[PDB]
């Protein structure tokens, strides 16, 4: 069981049907930051609710997002892209 | 709707037959789009063209008469407004009419009513205010709850227009008494006191630093923020009940209560009449691309009328008085109040 | 970094595809003027939105950036997305003794009767602050039915009586179950307080003395919602006794008791029907799905879930012990009762069953505990069983059908209906069963077929998913009958699988388009996923069955148009589907791509043109063709196997040689028929090699469409040689072209020729006069093979039109359709046409759009068209300041005159008298108007009656506002 905390404008019915996609720990600790201080902000601005998770191992992060399919693929393609922006950039250094 | 014989949908024919076989004894309505794709109009043989097509989709009851409505798209919320409170809807379902809200914002104060409202165009504030109550309040959309963050005040005084800038952080009001008061939402404290006119104004309209105030006193006055210049001041025959600023190009649209719509310049003074009607104008309202407006009335009709000469592209007819329209910023919803009830239109070009 | 580039993204989806393309012409010449950053040409053409975005904050930085984009939007006359980023980069860029007793009796009393039958932290915050600053009074959770909000609610009062949670804010808890409360007709909440306590007494000073120090806990508010929706003034009194419902209204509203601090347990359905009562709530979302679905798995039907319920279901009714034993009477009658009660359930909206009603339905409870295992699903599995085997109108039907989860109970219903899972059924009760339900759905599905509009997209989708469902393919032919064409997006694999499945079956489709945006698979560079295999990334299922679906595409027999509508195609993607529509089976005619973002893949595109030999025409619009592109596009046409009879190229932007090449092949080719350039830049250094191969005898081109070229009038002298030198043009179209009277002089002098062998010429916006409309008078005696002309925004005055008229009035003159729109005209010009249409023989169609006539003008036309000789057909009316003395006329002259067809009467201000006036006109048998253009909505009710009436008179009559309806596919088809 797991309790988080909605926001009065996304409605109960869009709650249906979420999108999971898994990404590296390290990865997403660049992505978000270790506060996650900037999730409010992005979910205010695409509309849409995210959470993010670390497994036990600490090696994968389950990423869920909840929304409408297309925004739901949109949100996924822009994370993608961050994400290899951010690989491709280590791999320089 | 109403209009129509009996709306409705493709599942509730299906319902209604598996309801008789249990208890033993176009055609169909569609729901509101949002993606451009699907919007699918065909191309004529973002965009300034005029509309050509309307259709209602949904009702809105509130229980009492209806004093003022704001419609936002980027949050598919709609919000009506009565002398007990403010009601908060939904448009993401799909009903033919709807009695349960998303929220109902109530204010209980011995003589205390409500008449105005004012959503910003960012949507995250909302302003309200009224007779006998301590001051003007705001609140905070954004948040995961609904609070109030912030208090206006004014003490012995009675609004009746409301107005907000939020390039500059400037929130307008005006009162009974002839007075124009300005905050600034950053100390909540009063800056500048503009007074003299006994009438009050019934209408503020402001961009840049001019502000336009009309009333019954038939003129329009222009005022400077920047400078403490005596306003500038517009005769005309009959009294203002409306106002609206065209952002594209400079025209002042202004209905004149005898059935008179016209258009003013800043610049120069020039006029000239841009529809007759044999009703009062309530209110007129102007689209945010600037290419046309729309009207309501007191002769029961909603109509949508054309920038370059006014001529009106085509009209829609209502059972009981109109008081107060509202225009999406998609440019494509428009939502109008009569009665106790609030309607939803389409707009398809 | 990312939170800036985020919301630039986010600001650059809102523009279209022309948009993004001028976004990226003016980011070019910004970088190319500009010489301290430089940015590669070819690296900006590439890119996408995200990557666009991605790149320029990469190169610029983010507030260098975000200026930029504001810049270009600003320069491009979009203000409202420039006010948009100005607030996104505003938030987006960083900032630069007895109480003690009582708790123990009540720990006591609740672990007895739970003896009878992480989230912590979460549960001690729910009262704390936020960044934003508040404090709620009121939490409410939602969430899944498998978890138990009664054991959550009572996990609650016991880490209080211990004290872990909550020890020093409040002093008291009190427990409201509901169905208890719905136990006793009246209570009121001192009843309730003695209640609680061991010893029943209780200080009634103490309870009221502190807000602070009370706490309630109200559970399972769904579970009963009838009594609640009674309405009755609120108690704002503790004492006073009253109904329960009341109590329970006052204490949400927060009128009773307004200081103290509540918190509410309730489901999906619940919240629905709670969201009106509480005030500014803090709302906390929790999540037996899973484990029903891995013991159905075990106590195995794989293709649907249907199946996998109906084995479960069929296994569990069998006796214990015991194999494929016919059921007997009783056995019978009790599954029905259970169904019954489950439908019951599932119209009331309530999961929670009372034993008194289990008591009116005469069920055991050990045969009930036989028959059902464990929730949701199975209520509405059993609910469909029921249709298998009160007040007329009720609140429940509304309820229910919100169809939120009647969803459940309807694909169950529909997958009920196949014959591999109603074998089990007849195997396992002994007898046959007859249905009507199937035939219900049948004429349900073809009555959304036989509509009038093409398919909603939506509706499609679910009743492609209901049809793949039911697996009968006879069902799904005489489902599917009715309808030709659909309209199919696709956002997901199983949309795929159930398209793929489903349109096979389909006899008589005939068009299709498609909407296929984010399915492709993550490329297999640059885009790796941890979770996602080898398998997935590369070789996906996906994959696979997006190569299904173009195969079941190429195949189908009846299929003639195919359709793009707004894609997002991959290489890979497009190579599969040329692949599939290469092989000479295909019996595809037209191709659209004109909306499609499909640039990657081009190069496999010529090779269907070259093999395929049904296919006829062929559209491309907004893409970028490179040189090599467009030299095999030429080598393919030049192919002797080629027969493509139409070729269309919009805003390709093509190269100098570009037009030598498509010179070279219109010498060459022989099939093609038809060529548009339209958008396209075309220099007279591309317009000469145009007329070069038009003077050649060998050309065959009949159309030719040249829109916003602008060419010049050293253009208009080589088309008229050309014109001169050829025969076989006969459609020619220059609109939006500043050609000018000298242009229009040069086209005369050579049209004079009674040679010209040109049957329909168009000229718009081409800054016409009086001077060239002269000219094209005087052009136009004489001559007999031009029929149409059109000559709309351009002002030509009423000279002008007196002068064509002065010269259609002649005899010899053989032309036919002439409209002009927005010309500046008058009444005398009306008078002067009203002679010409009562004298002249061949004219046949009209049009007088956005023009001030007046009323004497229409009264002109009146007495001209009042003729008998007049053989008009259609006229064209809108926008001309109509009133009511006018109506009447043209109200007699429609009585007066035949010949009549079409009409238009839109953006006119029309009295309800002389509405009256038209419709008597309207309905008299000697007038027989087959169009009429008219808003049916825009007049009152009486008027609306008044047109049904003359609607059910001559069921011949069609009205419709939209004028150009069921016209002539031609005149609207040449033009583009």
């Amino acid at each position: 069981p797991q309790i988080r905390i909605r926001p009065w404008w996304f409605p109960v019915q869009e709650l249906r049907d979420p999108l999971v996609f898994y990404l590296e720990a390290w990865l997403a600790d660049e992505l978000f930051g270790p506060d996650r201080a900037i999730i409010p902000e992005m979910e205010w601005t695409s509309q849409a609710l995210l959470t993010v998770d670390i497994v036990d191992s600490g090696n994968l992060v389950e990423i869920t997002v909840f929304g409408r399919p297309r925004v739901q693929n949109r949100v996924k393609s822009m994370l993608l892209c961050l994400a290899w922006f951010h690989r491709e950039h280590r791999a320089r250094a | 709707l109403f209009w129509d014989k009996e709306p409705w949908f493709w599942h509730d024919t299906l319902t209604e037959q598996l309801w008789r076989i249990f208890a033993g004894v176009s055609r169909f309505l569609q729901s509101i789009s949002w993606d451009p794709e699907d919007f699918e109009d065909a191309w004529k043989r973002k965009r300034l063209a005029v509309p050509c097509k309307l259709e209602k989709m949904r009702i809105l009851a509130h229980g009492e008469l209806v004093l003022a409505t704001a419609i936002s798209s980027f949050t598919r919320h709609v919000f009506t407004c009565g002398r007990r409170g403010i009601k908060v809807w939904s448009l993401t379902g799909q009903v033919a009419e709807d009695r349960f809200p998303e929220s109902h914002l109530p204010i209980q104060t011995p003589g205390a009513f409500l008449r105005t409202c004012l959503l910003s165009s960012n949507s995250r504030s909302l302003l309200t205010g009224g007779y006998n109550l301590a001051s003007v309040s705001v609140w905070d959309l954004a948040a995961p709850s609904l609070h109030v963050k912030e208090q206006l005040p004014c003490a012995g005084l009675n609004c009746q227009a409301l107005d907000a800038n939020l390039d500059a952080n400037l929130a307008f009001a005006s009162f009974t008494s002839g007075v124009v008061r300005i905050w600034d939402l950053r100390d909540q404290s009063v800056v500048r006191d503009l007074k003299g006119y006994p009438d009050g104004v019934k209408s503020i309209v402001v961009k840049g630093y001019n502000i336009w105030t009309g009333g019954p006193d038939a003129c329009l006055r222009c005022w400077d923020q920047r400078t403490i210049m005596k306003p500038l001041e517009y005769q005309f025959k009959s009294q203002i009940m409306s106002l609206s600023h065209s952002p594209q190009e400079d025209w002042v649209l202004l209905g004149m209560a005898n059935g008179q719509q016209w258009l003013q310049s800043t610049s120069g003074s020039q006029r000239h009449m841009v529809g007759q009607k044999d009703s009062v104008i309530l209110s007129v309202k102007f689209s945010p691309f600037g290419q046309w407006w729309a009207s309501v009335g007191m002769d029961d009709f909603l109509g949508v009328y054309s920038m370059p000469a006014g001529t009106k592209v085509f009209e829609v007819p209502e059972m009981s008085p109109v008081t107060c329209c509202d225009v999406s910023s998609n440019n494509r919803l428009v939502v109008t109040g009569s009665g106790e009830h609030a309607s939803v239109y389409q707009i398809t070009y | 970094l990312t939170f800036s580039s985020y919301g630039l993204q986010w600001c650059l989806y809102e523009l279209d595809k022309e948009e993004f393309q001028t976004f990226k012409e003016l980011l070019k010449k910004k970088s190319s003027e500009s010489t301290t950053c430089s940015i590669p040409q070819f690296e900006i053409e590439n890119a996408n939105v995200e990557c666009l975005a991605l790149l320029l904050h990469e190169y610029y930085g983010a507030s260098l950036a975000w200026a930029t984009s504001i810049s270009i939007f600003e320069n491009m006359n979009l203000r409202t997305l420039s006010e948009k980023a100005r607030d996104d980069m505003k938030r987006h860029s960083p900032e630069d003794g007895d109480t003690w007793d009582y708790k123990s009796h009540v720990m006591t009393k609740f672990a007895e009767e739970e003896d009878v039958r992480p989230e912590m932290q979460t549960l001690a915050g729910a009262f704390d602050s936020d960044r934003w600053g508040f404090r709620p009074r009121t939490v409410v959770l939602h969430g899944k039915s498998g978890i138990g909000k009664s054991a959550l609610a009572r996990r609650i009062v016991l880490c209080w009586a211990q004290g872990g949670l909550y020890q020093g804010m409040f002093s008291y808890v009190f427990f409201l179950p509901v169905r208890e409360m719905q136990r006793k007709k009246e209570s009121s909440v001192t009843e309730f307080i003695s209640r609680e306590w061991p010893d029943s007494q209780a200080p009634v000073t103490e309870i009221m003395s502190r807000p602070e120090r009370l706490l309630f806990i109200i559970d399972g508010f769904d579970d009963l919602g009838s009594v609640l929706n009674n309405d009755t003034k609120l108690c704002k009194d503790w004492a006073e006794k009253q109904p329960p419902f009341t109590l329970i209204r006052s204490l949400l509203r927060k009128v009773l008791l307004p200081e103290s601090f509540l918190i509410v347990t309730v489901r999906d359905v619940g919240t629905e029907k709670l969201k009106s009562e509480v005030v500014s709530p803090r709302y906390l979302l929790v999540r037996a799905v899973g484990s029903l679905i891995c013991v159905a798995l075990q106590l195995q039907f794989n293709q649907t879930l249907t199946g996998l319920h109906a084995a479960f279901v069929f296994h569990q009714l069998t006796p214990r012990g015991v194999v494929r034993r016919c059921l007997n009477l009783e056995e019978r009658v009790v599954l029905k009762r259970f169904c019954r009660m489950a439908v019951e359930g599932v119209w009331n909206r309530k999961s929670v069953f009372d034993g008194d009603d289990l008591m009116v339905q005469g069920l055991g409870e050990s045969e009930l505990r036989a028959l059902f295992h464990m929730h949701l699903s199975l209520q509405d599995f059993c609910a469909a069983l029921y249709y298998v085997l009160k007040t007329k109108r009720s609140m429940e039907l509304k309820q229910a059908g919100f169809h939120i989860h009647s969803l459940w109970m309807k694909r169950f219903l529909f997958g009920l209906v196949s014959e591999d899972v109603r074998r089990p059924l007849e195997v396992l009760l002994g007898c046959p069963v007859p249905l009507g339900v199937k035939q219900k759905l049948l004429h349900w599905v073809s009555l959304l077929g036989q509509q009038p509009n093409a398919t909603t997209p939506g509706d499609t989708l679910d009743a492609f998913h209901c049809l793949f469902e039911t697996q009968d393919k006879e069902f799904v032919r005489l489902a599917l009958n009715s309808f030709q064409e659909v309209w199919l997006p696709i956002n997901q694999n199983l949309d795929l699988i159930a398209s793929s499945f489903c349109l096979q079956h389909c006899p008589y489709l005939r068009k299709i388009r498609v909407d296929v945006k984010g399915i492709f698979p993550r490329d297999e560079s640059a885009e790796a996923c941890p979770v996602v295999p080898l398998w997935m990334r590369d070789k996906t299922l996906i994959e696979e069955q997006w190569e299904d679906f173009c195969s079941m595409l190429g195949t189908h027999p009846h299929l003639r148009q195919l359709d793009l509508g707004s894609s997002i195609l991959t290489e890979r993607a497009m190579k599969t589907l040329c692949a599939k529509l290469r092989h000479p089976t295909c019996k595809i005619q037209t191709l659209m791509f004109r909306n499609a973002q499909i640039t990657p893949g081009v190069q496999h595109l010529w090779r269907i043109v070259m093999a395929n030999r049904n296919l006829r025409s062929l559209n491309l619009g907004g893409t970028h063709l490179k040189e090599e592109d467009v030299r095999m596009a030429c080598e393919a046409l030049k192919h002797p196997k080629c027969l493509l009879e139409s070729l269309r190229l919009d805003c390709c932007g093509l190269t100098h040689a570009c037009y030598l090449k498509i010179s070279q092949i219109l010498t060459t080719s022989p099939s093609l028929k038809s060529l548009s350039l339209a958008g396209n830049k075309v220099t007279d250094q591309g317009v000469m090699p145009l007329s070069d191969a038009l003077r050649v005898s060998q050309c065959a081109l009949q159309k030719l469409i040249l829109e916003d070229c602008g060419i010049t009038a050293t253009g208009c002298q080589s088309l008229a040689s050309a014109l001169v030198s050829n025969r076989s043009l006969t459609h020619l179209c220059l609109s939006n072209n500043s050609l000018g009277n000298e242009g229009v002089n040069l086209l005369c002098r050579s049209m004079r020729l009674p040679h010209c062998s040109l049957q329909r010429l168009m000229l718009n916006q081409c800054h016409l006069d009086t001077a060239g409309c002269g000219f094209l008078a005087l052009a136009l005696m004489g001559n007999s093979w031009l029929t149409h002309l059109s000559l709309s925004m351009n002002p030509v005055e009423d000279n002008g039109v007196k002068l064509l008229c002065e010269v259609m009035r002649e005899p010899s003159c053989h032309l036919q359709d002439l409209e002009l729109v927005k010309c500046h005209l008058t009444a005398a010009c009306c008078e002067s046409l009203s002679c010409v249409i009562s004298r002249s023989r061949h004219l046949k169609s009209l049009d007088l759009t956005d023009n001030a006539l007046g009323d004497g003008g229409v009264a002109a036309l009146c007495e001209g068209l009042k003729q008998k000789n007049s053989v008009l057909a259609r006229l064209g009316l809108k926008a001309c300041g109509l009133t009511s003395d006018c109506c009447e006329a043209l109200s007699l002259a429609l009585s007066c005159n035949r010949h009549l067809t079409s009409l238009n009467l839109v953006q006119n201000n029309f009295s309800p008298k002389g509405m009256m006036k038209l419709c008597s006109a309207f309905a008299c048998p000697t007038s027989n108007l087959q169009i009429i253009g008219l808003w049916k909505w825009q007049y009152p009710v009486q008027i609306r009656k008044l047109l049904e009436e003359v609607q059910l008179l001559k069921p011949r009559v069609v009205i419709d506002g939209s004028w150009h309806s069921f016209d002539e596919d031609d005149r609207y088809w040449w033009k583009n």
